[PDB]
């Protein structure tokens, strides 16, 4: 690995490594009920995103007979 | 025959009315499924957890993985908010286009019956 | 020659009609024709705080004209009353959203066969006569479908 993937890789593990290792068995618990949430939200935005890029796929198409009927 | 005289004006719009609200009824019976279906979606994409027997190596594996997770969930987020962010834009646009494309003396109703009539 | 409302008229209530005639009998005292001429819709207009000019107001008489007599009956005086009668507020957006709603394919046009399957949805008992008809009003371009604005057009002044 080039010596910029590396320093990528291992600065990714040092993020893990600082939000992680410090916790005992119980805080541990805990945090994976946080990242499961901040997914869980993540997750949810990007549904409400999906559902309106469909919406806007449609909204587009009709813009495009209007323009094209005209 | 006109053949547009059929019926009544009366009808016509007795119809229209009705369309309009079984469409705005269909609105909201999509709305509803829409929920539904992004729950069942977030049931899937984001199972909900189990630590009940997992031992410290595990439970730490996990915290790592969904910390992981999060990166990775967020730019899928990201990349969909860009298409939708850019729509935003074309539609802006073609909007534009087809709006390019394609004083008064008034009676009032209730001001004159007061005139009127006592 | 259908209008949005001349449905208005046909379901104004005999009360309605009656009160209507009473403002109309008492419009036109002092006429000779027996009709609105300027020198009437002057009158009241004044009575409702306004001076508009000889022109202004035989072109508010043309607005309802039928007949060419350049000036108001008690039918065309009926018209003009539920013209200016609605307080109706729906907006583009709206009916955009339902647009959406009557288009089953997704093509974005509401077509002779999703007209029917829809008015159809409608707990009305449907003849093939409001099918007829309600494409016709809708079918500015009559090329089978009923796109986006004509279907603005379309439920134009619609509860
Ligand atoms: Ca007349
Ligand atoms: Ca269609
Ligand atoms: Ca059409």
């Amino acid at each position: 690995q080039t010596e910029r993937e590396k320093k990528k890789k291992i600065l990714a593990e040092r993020r893990k490594v600082l939000a992680i290792d410090h916790l005992n068995e119980d805080q541990l618990r805990e945090k994976a009920k946080e990242l499961w949430q901040t997914i869980y939200n993540l997750e949810a935005e990007k549904f409400d995103l999906q559902e309106k890029f469909k919406q806007q796929k449609y909204e587009i198409n009709v813009l495009r007979n209007r323009i094209n009927d005209n | 025959a006109k053949k547009k005289s059929k019926i009544s004006a009366s009808r016509k719009l007795q119809l229209k009315t009705l369309l309009l609200q079984i469409a705005k009824q269909e609105l909201e019976r999509e709305a509803e499924e829409r929920r539904g279906e992004k729950g069942r979606a977030l049931s899937t994409r984001a199972q909900p957890l189990e630590l009940a027997g997992l031992g410290f190596a595990e439970l730490q594996d996990l915290a790592r993985q969904l910390h992981a997770r999060v990166d990775k969930v967020d730019e899928e987020r990201y990349d969909i908010e860009a298409k939708v962010t850019k729509n935003i834009t074309e539609i802006a646009d073609l909007t534009q286009k087809i709006f390019d494309l394609r004083r008064r003396v008034r009676i009032s109703a209730d001001a004159m019956m007061q005139a009127l009539l006592g | 020659m259908d209008d949005i409302y001349k449905a208005a008229v046909e379901q104004l209530t005999e009360e309605q009609k009656n009160e209507f005639k009473a403002a109309f009998d008492i419009f036109v005292l002092g006429a000779e024709d027996g009709s609105i001429s300027t020198k009437e819709l002057g009158k009241v207009m004044r009575m409702l705080g306004q001076n508009p000019t000889p022109e202004e107001l035989q072109e508010m008489i043309d607005e309802v004209d039928e007949d060419g007599s350049g000036t108001v009956d008690f039918d065309e005086f009926l018209v003009m009353m539920v013209r200016s009668m609605k307080d109706d507020s729906k907006s583009e957006e709206e009916l955009s959203d339902l647009f959406r709603m009557f288009d089953k394919n997704a093509d974005g046009y509401i077509d002779l066969e999703e007209l029917k399957i829809m008015l159809q949805a409608t707990g009305e008992t449907i003849t093939e006569d409001d099918i007829e008809e309600l494409m016709k009003d809708g079918d500015k371009n009559n090329d089978g479908r009923i796109d986006y604005d004509e279907f603005l057009e379309f439920m134009k002044g619609v509860e």
